[PDB]
């Protein structure tokens, strides 16, 4: 449903930000340095307060 | 920007502002809490370096409110590859004297990795820029930061959509066309070195620097910014080195 896809150019493998292919049917999604991934293997969550490409205004409404 | 609106307040907290003896001279995004990315003709005719100051957290240019946070430029980094009055290349990698704080006001536009913006985010049809430049052909500048969402076009589309003039500069593959032709809207001077930001799921990347274009927002014709996917492993690979005396400095590209 979220996970799935191996080829990181097709809907950038179901990962949320930066996508790796590996030799053979495997994919490993990767996230900007102050994000962690989180177990579904694709999502990426802050790890710090002011994280990259996020509007603080907007994050908190 | 021509045909934009006022970005609110905060919300265009990458947003940069260069200015050279006080003076407005072009836009930039922070990537990091030190350094910056923007526009190398914006450094065409500096005289001396140790006056130029990156802001940020600015919004109106009339008014001090405290959020506003101004640095000097350390460094200032160019591709081998870009001519002085030329239009390829179009990129610089500022090193501030010290980082910016980061607040609700202040936060970096994330450099994305090179296959994840090509095979990714060129895709995605809009993006924002932004800057204080001027709202109109040889019109005044804006007090207010601006914004404006533009599509993204094929470079192929762009030459097929696009006014012949013959003495305009050609679109290479370090940049690409975003706008319109029906002279509404696009980005303008004064916004040289700014962002296009892209949105993908839920977080900003930065895919353009404001280059260059036929006037502003002039019919059959579209702006041209620097493809900063060209550019990834360049400008990572700099944020590693190590600062060196003098502020200007012509890194070698690839
Ligand atoms: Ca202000």
């Amino acid at each position: 449903h979220k996970d799935d896809q191996l080829i990181c150019v097709n809907e950038n493998g179901g990962c949320e930000q930066y996508c790796s292919d590996h030799t053979g049917t495997k994919r490993s999604c990767r996230c900007h340095e102050g994000y962690s991934l989180l177990a579904d293997g694709v999502s990426c969550t802050p790890t710090v307060e002011y994280p990259c490409g996020k509007i603080p205004i907007l994050e908190k409404r | 920007i021509v045909g934009g609106k006022v970005c609110p307040k905060g919300e265009c907290p990458w947003q940069v502002l260069l200015l050279v003896n006080g003076a407005q001279l072009c836009g930039g995004t922070l990537i990091n809490t030190i350094w910056v990315v923007s526009a190398a003709h914006c450094f065409d005719k500096i005289k001396n370096w140790r006056n130029l100051i990156a802001v940020l957290g600015e919004h109106d240019l009339s008014e001090h409110d405290g959020d506003e946070q101004s640095r000097r430029v350390a460094q200032v980094i160019i591709p081998s590859t870009y001519v002085p009055g030329t239009t390829n290349h179009d990129i610089a990698l500022l090193r501030l004297h010290q980082p910016v704080v980061l607040t609700d006001h202040v936060v970096p536009l994330c450099l994305p990795e090179r296959t994840f913006s090509e095979r990714t985010l060129a895709f995605v049809r809009f993006s924002l820029v932004s800057g204080w430049g001027q709202l109109l052909d040889r019109g005044a500048t804006a007090l207010e930061l601006m914004v404006l969402n533009v599509p993204r076009l094929m470079t192929q589309d762009c030459l097929q959509q696009s006014r012949k003039v013959g003495d305009s500069p050609n679109i290479t593959e370090y940049m690409f066309c975003a706008g319109y032709s029906d002279g509404s809207k696009d980005s303008c001077k004064g916004d040289s070195g700014g962002p296009h930001a892209t949105h993908y799921r839920g977080t900003w990347y930065l895919t353009g620097i404001v280059s260059w274009g036929q006037g502003c927002a002039t019919v059959g014709h579209f702006g041209v910014y620097t493809r900063v996917s060209q550019y990834i492993e360049w400008l990572q690979k700099l944020m590693r080195s190590e600062p060196r005396p003098g502020v200007l400095l012509r890194a070698p590209f690839p």
